[PDB]
């Protein structure tokens, strides 16, 4: 929405600012859009009249006649506008003044006799759209006096936007009724006089739609020309607001719109034939619309009919033909009520959308037609010829929109608020909103008005009561609430623990996109299919996650783009995968992923330059997980997955189940996306490893142990799953600690076999250790190693 | 290159050890967060006092049999080492005022070395103080933070006692299993005295406060049995607690 | 991330804990259980992604309130971090961002108790140096309503917050009773908390993560 100061100061007059009204028209509940400037920034601009024009002498360019504009000195001023004839009182820039814009009018030539001050048009003086040329100003005005006073320049326009809630406050009425109870000062209403119907009958209509059209009204006005010109005085009003002009009437009928939020433009009367009925249209029915589309409806959408095929959709879209052309004779009006639930998704169901239906779905004052109808035939038959009918009634007594008793007591405004209002301010708070106050003892009947659909329970007076008395008018206080602990528990583990802990290993944090590119989405995960989305904002964002690899993959690529390498990131977000038996058709699980590549070291002084693998991912990954967690059992074992190398990836179990994936991506994948350098990823399924053991004592030992050497020798096949594993489970009193130090594939070794350096600690729970019991231990290993078609080695 | 160049899968990743916190700091900090909830907020100080700090303001006040039975750390006549932690909560009822509450960890010393006791260990001691609160109220929140440190296993029973600094006192004495019952905890209500050398009017304000052995506690929660293997601080024991 | 934490950490110390769930969200979680109730203006308006006729990414976090106001005994009250989504794009509006949607629920809170959290938040999360209104607005989900506005230096208000009490039909289809029971709630936004804070001002930039810009909140 938008309006204009003084239309609004018309109603009501705050003496209060320029703009410290648009303060306190957001103190109301209308949040205003900006106050925006009408014209430009000039120092007076009079306006005077020409007299006996001429042609031009030897230029293509006319005007080179005088001006009047009223001293008793007579100034020869030209000017070459289209439009300047004789008799045409325009306002004109002279020498007590400025044009904005930068262009100040000077005295230099111009195909003949110089020129001293030019006609200032709509573009030449500050406002916008001009139409033909200079100001066609209207006659009989005193002269001398200032544009910026006369044609009342010294206001704004406010962009107000309302809520839903209110439906009242669409228009001028339902702003200066909500601001005059706001700050208490009393509201003129223009008073409305009757019409004195002169003439015959009308066309006689009926509604047989008693539930979806309460009220219908109408007027015949017989003898209009539709060639008359538009009052200046009310296209001025029309100009602010952002209304252009079509001819005279849609003017006048979107004036009264304007003014009092009554919808209501027009008919023509000789393309009828056959009266007016109002009913629901069959199934199939097809009418036309203004753009070139012929839409249909399918049983619901009211239309506005007669004994033939219809004309007119319900307050939403009126008509082409149907409606007034540059011959029209006669005329008949729509004021029409709809009700609200019966006129809800027909705007948005055909894409449609009219100032109109933005007013019928919400709602409309009731009870306003004997005034809206008045006023705006009153407006009519001022500006053109004609007069008026009798008035024309359709009405449903019982099927109108009734109020409640909505009761209020002391005790739900006392424990809503929490502030003492005083009995005597509530009934008056109530009767300045303007309702019906029947107050008792500890108690409130207040029945709701008519022009207001917000008010039917008690909240909805509890919230206009203190709407009025005032939010920053009630005093603080905090809170008074009971202290209880709440659970805990030691065994788990909490989000940012572990992104603490990555934080201290050197990991950015980032946040992606939640929602990916389906193209190099099915790239990272085939065979299984995404979820899609209908209404998309691109194709490039048109697909949920099925993993996270996409936005990270994205993000590092728009790094490594800006030169700026080396770039270390993680995010914490869920992944939507299809299914079946799930709750609503996708499992969803919190998840954990990564992304490291660049270099390792940072181009230091002593450590080399050598770009990232699988190891020192594993074992900054063994930190995260295992340690904050079980470190149990783990196991890594090899399970192929489609976006990453089949080597060089594994499998985290962590008691039989499939828990992580990790490793270096596909590197044929890396030649789409174009990823440069070797990059490596790690996802993790989040709440199986959100759950820590709480630790339990137990007897520790004294006495020193021993580092045995063993060197096992074994073929290039297993890496480490029956070697490093199978030592620590032979005996439960005498093997603790296993490492390796060295990998033996020199020269000295045969060809396709290794030998790993497993070192040990041996020691004893209770005693030491001597070379007698070491013996055993080291040769029951060792038994139990020739299962894996391998023993230790002879050196 | 693909089915040609693959590694060992299994092999130790490489990385730095980390290490884990110390029990009491643990516990400590547990408790920390479980009061830190309730809108509790920490307090420190100094651990060495003269007089007014730790006997005289606590309504000793001196003649009393409480100057050898605290073992306490003298240095003269008007300086000893902190023997309850205590100073750092009056130093805040003194300054400001007067509806808010405050906790404080921090070390005690008492002349005792046995294999029963060391002559450090930590202390707890609580503190609140606002309008009408009493016994009931510190019942209802003792209990919960018992029930909420240990996973509802156990069962307690408040029994009397005595501190000078707190009347009327209590005792809370939860359920053990290999003997009958270990006292765990001491509390009561701030006595009037207390208040009125601060500058607290004791008749309309009111408050209680406690004060938890966490040596005790966390030999009792994680089963270490010896008290003195907290402070040898070897790493084949404090390894477990990570 | 610092915010939420920061956020987290200063609802934390009053004995807020959060609350989570899911992204993707039916009807009945969404739009019919804050008492919209679906011939509503708000339907069009939040700018909703759809899947088919009952399927919606989620638009406000209130589902994972729901869903634990439904299930337990009261009186208890949470938080909840989230995501949600509005088709809206721009160079002032990215179509994901990062709200807060607190709840309490316990007897006898009122307006008063409303103004006396929201302020002290507002004086804690700024160091007082900004002054507050609160002014009236409207959400379907709380009425009598209410936003906080703080005051910027650039242009005149800046509106930060929004809450209100709840209405009794979303307690009463939940299993409390409004007539003895009573709460408020309150919705701010992450990302205009954070630029307003952080001096930022190119809303876009958070969510293209350079890492030249994320390396100085470090």
């Amino acid at each position: 929405m938008k309006f204009s100061e003084l239309w609004l100061r018309e109603w009501v007059n705050p003496a209060i600012d320029s703009d410290a009204l648009a303060n306190q028209i957001t103190m109301a509940g209308l949040e205003v859009d900006g106050v925006e400037p009408v014209a430009g920034s000039f120092n007076g601009v009079v306006v005077g009249e020409v007299v006996e024009c001429a042609q031009h002498p030897n230029a293509d360019k006319l005007r080179v006649t005088k001006v009047n504009v009223g001293g008793e000195r007579l100034l020869d001023i030209v000017c070459g506008a289209p439009n300047c004839r004789q008799g045409l009182k325009v306002a004109v820039a002279t020498i007590g003044a400025i044009l904005p814009g930068d262009f100040k009018i000077k005295a230099a030539k111009l195909r003949g006799e110089p020129s001293e001050g030019m006609l200032c048009s709509f573009s030449e003086l500050g406002i916008s759209d001009d139409h033909s040329g200079i100001i066609e100003l209207p006659a009989d005005a005193p002269l001398g006096t200032d544009i910026r006073e006369y044609l009342k320049l010294d206001d704004n326009t406010i962009e107000i936007s309302v809520t839903p809630n209110r439906a009242d406050c669409l228009g001028i009425i339902g702003v200066a009724r909500d601001v005059a109870v706001l700050n208490k000062a009393p509201l003129q209403e223009p008073e409305m006089a009757p019409v004195t119907a002169t003439i015959s009958d009308t066309l006689p209509i009926t509604v047989e739609a008693a539930d979806a059209c309460p009220r219908y009204l109408g007027r015949v006005v017989k003898g209009i020309n539709v060639n008359a010109p538009t009052p200046l005085w009310m296209k001025e009003k029309l100009r602010r607001c952002g209304i252009r002009s079509i001819d005279a009437v849609v003017d006048v009928t979107n004036y009264v719109l304007l003014e009092l939020g009554q919808p209501m433009h027009a008919f023509d009367k000789d393309r009828i034939d056959g009266g007016i009925v109002v009913r629901m249209a069959k199934e199939g029915e097809t009418v036309v619309l203004l753009d070139g589309s012929e839409a249909t409806l399918n049983a619901d959408t009211l239309v506005i009919a007669d004994h033939h095929k219809a004309l007119g959709i319900a307050g939403i879209f009126w008509g082409e033909h149907s409606g007034v052309n540059g011959e029209t004779q006669n005329v008949l009006l729509e004021c029409a009520y709809f009700n609200p639930l019966s006129i809800t998704g027909r705007a948005r169901r055909h894409g449609l959308h009219t100032d109109a239906s933005h007013r019928y779905e919400r709602g409309v004052d009731p009870a306003l037609q004997y005034k809206a109808i008045e006023r705006a035939t009153r407006l009519l038959l001022d500006i053109c010829g004609g007069d008026a009918g009798p008035i024309i009634d359709v009405s449903n007594e019982a099927t109108l929109p009734k109020r409640a008793t909505i009761t209020l007591r002391r005790s739900k405004l006392d424990r809503l608020i929490g502030h003492h209002i005083a009995d005597e301010q509530v009934s008056d708070i109530l009767r300045r909103l303007g309702c019906e106050v029947t107050e008792g003892q500890d108690e409130w009947k207040a029945v709701a008005p008519t022009w207001r659909f917000d008010m039917e329970i008690e909240e909805d007076l509890v919230e206009e009561v203190a709407r009025v008395y005032g939010y920053n008018n009630i005093p603080d206080e905090p809170i008074q609430a009971g202290l209880i602990m709440g659970t805990h528990r030691e065994a788990d583990l909490s989000l940012k623990r572990v992104k603490t802990m990555l934080n201290d290993k050197g990991y950015q944090e980032v946040i992606t996109y939640s929602f990916v590119d389906p193209k190099v989405q099915q790239l990272i995960h085939p065979g299984a299919e995404a979820l899609l989305l209908p209404n998309p904002i691109s194709v490039e964002m048109s697909a949920m996650r099925l993993s996270l690899w996409s936005g990270l993959l994205a993000t590092v690529v728009y790094n490594q783009n800006r030169q700026q390498n080396r770039v270390r990131i993680f995010e914490t977000g869920l992944r939507f995968v299809p299914d079946t038996q799930a709750n609503l058709g996708i499992r969803q699980d919190l998840m954990l992923a990564g992304v490291i590549c660049g270099n390792r070291y940072d181009e230091h002084w002593n450590l080399a330059k050598e770009t990232v693998d699988f190891y020192d991912l594993k074992g900054d990954l063994e930190a995260v997980l295992d340690l904050t967690g079980k470190l149990g059992d783990i196991q890594f074992k090899a399970e192929m997955n489609p976006a990453l190398h089949p080597g060089q990836s594994a499998a985290i179990y962590l008691k039989d189940e499939r828990i992580g994936f990790i490793g270096v991506v596909h590197p044929e994948l890396e030649r789409k996306l174009d990823l440069n350098g070797r990059t490596l990823v790690f996802e993790l399924e989040w709440n199986k490893l959100a759950d820590r053991i709480v630790p339990q004592a137990r007897e520790i030992s004294r006495f020193p142990a021993n580092r045995r050497d063993i060197a096992v020798v074994v073929a290039e096949n297993v890496p480490a799953a029956d070697i490093l594993s199978e030592c620590k489970k032979v005996g439960v009193n005498q093997v603790v600690g296993v490492n390796l130090f060295d990998v033996y594939r020199g020269k000295g070794v045969a060809e396709g076999y290794k030998s790993l350096a497993i070192s040990l600690i041996l020691q004893d729970t209770n005693r030491t250790l001597e070379e007698e019991e070491i013996a055993a231990t080291v040769a029951k290993c060792v038994e139990a190693l020739k299962e894996r078609f391998q023993a230790s080695l002879r050196d | 290159r693909l089915a040609a160049e693959t590694i060992d899968i299994s092999l130790p990743g490489r990385r730095i050890e980390n290490g884990g916190l110390h029990p009491v700091t643990r516990t400590i900090d547990r408790i920390e967060s479980f009061f830190g909830e309730l809108g509790f907020t920490v307090a420190t100080g100094p651990e060495i006092e003269d007089d007014y700090h730790n006997f005289d303001a606590l309504n000793i006040p001196g003649h009393h049999p409480a100057r050898a039975d605290h073992d306490t750390f003298w240095f003269d006549a008007t300086r000893l080492l902190r023997t309850q932690t205590s100073g750092v909560q009056i130093r805040t009822m003194k300054a400001q005022q007067p509806p808010i509450r405050i906790i404080a960890p921090g070390r005690v010393y008492r002349n005792d070395y046995d294999q029963t006791h060391t002559p450090m260990f930590h202390q707890m001691e609580g503190l609140i103080v606002d309008t009408n609160i009493s016994f009931t109220n510190l019942k209802g929140t003792l209990h919960d933070f018992l029930r909420n440190f240990f996973e509802e296993d156990l069962q307690i029973r408040f029994r009397p006692s005595y501190f000078p600094f707190t009347e009327p006192s209590a005792e809370v004495d939860v359920m053990g299993k290999n003997g009958k019952w270990l006292e765990v905890l001491g509390c009561g209500m701030v006595h009037p005295n207390v208040l009125r050398n601060v500058g607290i009017d004791p008749e309309i304000y009111s408050g209680f406060a406690f004060g938890m052995g966490m040596e005790r506690l966390t030999m009792l929660r994680y089963g270490v049995t010896d008290l003195r293997s907290f402070f040898e601080n070897d790493l084949r024991f404090l390894k477990q607690f990570k």
